[PDB]
């Protein structure tokens, strides 16, 4: 009743159905952070666009799920723009459940609202938006 | 009696978010308090609550005999004398004032150049990481025994020589549930005149503990996880070895003459105790001592046992689960470390949790051992005296039900 | 103050003693007694929401992190420092002792050696003494000190600080004279030599409003059972930026980010520094303590034991024979009221005032430098606490006269 | 409060017996109150002919040294010995023993301080200063 709240379809799709894994080239930054991810950032020519994430690692449903979603918001995005998705997320999944998202800035994101009620899979969901801001901070200054 | 000891305990009675009561199988990380010691806390704070060891009031007096009576009846407990046992915050901390006394150059026994330090692969971080930063600081090495493929320490995976000076081990494992060959690691240890620090923080709760028959020259064990307090640990030296032994921490309480220049320092164990005690947790932890004590550890042990058998039986009946550690109950207690296979443990415990079952998902603090299996993370059951056989059955039906849903 | 509200939240406050008199606790500079609210709030804590901090992730480990986080933040809120700021110990000894280690350590940038010069006070209890003295041992370094004024306080112009000085280390308010300490002035001196600060902060927290931004102090101490908190709990504040330069003290599981057989890696600050299991409960019982004097409000609980003692010095004073150790003025002064009885030995005139029920520390009061500087070797002190009261002071003056009658 | 002060003991106090250190002696200890206390023993060594003692204290510790000396000085080593057993066993009694006045004589005044464990200590300070004193001033026989 209350496991598919937190698991949701969009979740255990992703989780099953990744997309943009496997870590590709060519890439302008790269980290790792620990569930574990490494995860690449591709900018475009001029530098105002995210070209490509590409990452690889292992994890829980959860955390796997939530960097397929990643990829998929953010991959065409203006750089602004991206740093503005994820900060939309961050405070989403960090509201203890007070704050739903917006389906217009995350997408299938809001598909993690009801992890913010589990604190300690907030982290699980964190992983690869907290990755990417660090790659895509990165790849910005490698530009 | 189990209806009779879970009726002492108020938490378990509490329904858990998804509607179903609390089934605490987690008590490895810390286990609950019953009445019995919330009540001899409280007791003593708002009848006897006074400074110890000062002069000379009344309330004083009695906070020193509280004070000095629980120490002896945990010595009783654990089978030491009542001066071989000193307060730590934790065992983490016991494990650590060792390990800075070990570098300590007033100490005959002090690690340098040349030494070699014994650990294991088994070993819980608190007995790994102090022994790292002690060859880190007198240049003296660190070596240690391997595991085997069933979770114990591998007694053939390393000789000693006379450079070992310190062996330290466990007693009893927080993953794989063993039980350690103490007196062949001790009966090696001597060949090199090497000390040993045994941690015996799942053993003390679990089963009877005699430090004196161990023949161990330190222990470290932790009041909450034994029914105790939160705030209390204790480090068990030999009367002899203590005498030797440099203060750790310095201040108050601790010291005989002082000026400007430098002091002197009181006898132990008062040597290793700088400051106000864990007074009211020494009275909470003797209280546990002296539950422990009336259920009886060997009955205790038989309970937990039990639970355990029945846990790797229900675990084994499940396609893809498999148990790190012994699936033998020989030599072997709590906990019930597993993965299952297709499904990440953050996910099993989720689940677990959903029907009310609490277990650690993680490395437990354990990760070398871990990582010698090739494994991030397993789930964890551990077992108290108040824990069922209905609570293993949860476990099992709880493993299943995250197979069937991922 | 409603002074009969606040009493009746301390049990203790109303047993009879083996003389047949009410309690009289004038010892709470040694330990100071609990009041139910922080009784309770650990019983519902432990009755309900047990489990393993940080290491997760089922519910009980949930609510156990947010109380201990939640604590944190409170008892950070109540003395002005950031939450990140705040590393719990098992007492102010071992915080002091912490910062006393690390300042050791060749990991860290402002660590001492051979030429550098320690400063301490003779003011100091011991806990702010001995791991100086330990420290200068390990590595070579020198250690001075500030000396006492005949009225008990810190004397300025007794020692000079030169550019050897990395560390000057003093109390914030005295155990025994009751002197508060002129901080600000200390911290410029301190920064003229680039040396850190470090303030026992154990006899202030409990007795004054304590701002430690405002204080400018690089470490702090204090103990969570003086301030009406549980035992075994002390906590280490230290400026954000330093605690991220700091190597750990204590190590093992918790304050560790990666391991191998090999090494290992820190967590971050405040993490680093707490090694093991926290002692949750208490944690969870001291934030209810500060919210309690948080409540009362600390410059009424200061106005009101500024009332008390005054009211002891000039009772006391009042006595032939009888002398105090520390100012008889009220300027720059609280808790605790530290004298002498001529003719009657400290000893005896606790036993007289036990005897009326009246409970006053003898000794040296972990001061024996302090004591041999007035050439003492023991005094009887009597300290204050909120729940104390004016009865309760002329209980003390009545008791010392009647120690000097039944010897005199 | 008179049951611990007994006349006796603020008699001793007031009035100390074979206060201040004196020539010869066999052996001196330092004890912490605190006392310095020489024994001197007989020339075949086989009793106390003198202890000598000096030092600041409360007035049970006092009190007590000076009942010590009392005691002691004129005993066969053995016997001395046994007396400070009997003290030692009676003050840390709690209470529950009276103690033997054939034996320790104005040392029974203090069976009213065993029921104060704070002050105990106070007590014994003399007694366990003379019994180190007294092994001491035998080995160096
Ligand atoms: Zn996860
Ligand atoms: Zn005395």
């Amino acid at each position: 009743l209350r496991l598919e709240q937190i698991y949701q379809d969009v979740i255990l799709d992703h989780y099953k159905h990744p997309q943009h894994r496997g870590l590709r080239e060519p890439f302008g930054a790269q980290v790792y952070h620990v569930d574990e991810v490494t995860l690449r950032v591709a900018l475009s020519e001029d530098g105002t666009r995210v070209t490509d994430v590409s990452y690889d690692g292992q994890g829980c449903s959860i955390s796997q799920a939530a960097t397929s979603v990643l990829t998929e918001q953010v991959i065409g995005q203006r750089v602004p723009r991206a740093l503005n998705i994820v900060d939309a997320f961050t405070e989403m999944v960090s509201s203890r459940g007070t704050v739903p998202g917006d389906e217009d800035v995350l997408g299938d994101g809001v598909a993690f609202a009801g992890v913010a009620k589990y604190p300690a899979r907030v982290k699980c969901a964190l992983l690869g938006w907290m990755a990417f801001k660090d790659a895509l901070a990165q790849a910005s200054e490698a530009f | 009696d189990l209806a009779a000891i879970r009726a002492d305990f108020p938490i378990l009675k509490r329904i858990m978010r998804g509607g179903n009561p609390l089934a605490y199988l987690d008590s490895g990380a810390t286990s609950q308090r019953p009445l019995q010691v919330l009540d001899a806390e409280r007791e003593f704070l708002t009848a006897s609550n006074g400074a110890v060891h000062r002069g000379a009031h009344q309330l004083m007096e009695e906070a020193t005999d509280a004070y000095e009576q629980g120490r002896a009846d945990i010595a009783l407990f654990v089978g030491a004398d009542t001066d071989e046992l000193v307060f730590t915050k934790n065992a983490t901390e016991a494990l650590n004032l060792v390990s800075y006394v070990l570098g300590d150059s007033r100490f005959e026994r002090a690690v340098g150049p040349g030494d070699v330090i014994v650990t294991t692969e088994l070993e819980h971080h608190a007995n790994l990481i102090p022994w790292q930063e002690l060859a880190r600081r007198t240049g003296a090495t660190l070596r240690w025994y391997g595991v085997t493929d069933d979770g114990r320490i591998d007694l053939d995976s390393l000789y000693l020589d006379d450079r070992v000076k310190v062996v330290a081990f466990t007693h009893h494992s927080n993953v794989t549930g063993v039980l350690t060959p103490v007196s062949e690691l001790v009966s090696r240890a001597h060949q090199s005149g090497a000390l040993t620090v045994l941690d015996a923080c799942q053993s003390v709760p679990h089963q009877p503990v005699d430090l004196h028959e161990l023949g161990v020259d330190f222990a470290a064990f932790s009041g909450h996880k034994m029914l105790g307090p939160n705030g209390i640990g204790v480090l068990y030296g030999r009367r002899e070895l203590l005498a030797q032994m440099p203060p750790f921490l310095t201040g108050g309480s601790m010291i005989e003459t002082v000026t400007m220049e430098g002091a002197t320092y009181a006898p132990a164990p008062q040597r290793f105790e700088a400051g106000t005690p864990m007074t009211s947790q020494v009275v909470g932890l003797a209280a546990a001592a002296r539950y422990l004590g009336a259920i009886g550890m060997a009955a205790v042990e038989a309970h937990e046992r039990e639970l355990v058998a029945a846990a790797i039986e229900g675990l084994s009946g499940i396609d893809g689960v498999r148990i790190l550690g012994p699936t033998s109950m020989r030599d072997r207690g709590s906990p019930v470390a597993f993965v299952v296979e297709g499904v990440h443990a953050h996910d099993v415990g989720q689940v677990l949790d959903d029907g009310g079952v609490a277990v650690r998902v993680g490395h437990h603090c354990a990760l070398p051992l871990h990582r010698r299996f090739g494994l991030a993370a397993t789930a964890r059951a551990s077992f108290a005296v108040y824990n069922t056989a209905d609570e293993v059955d949860r476990l099992v039906a709880g493993v299943r039900r995250s197979r069937h849903f991922f």
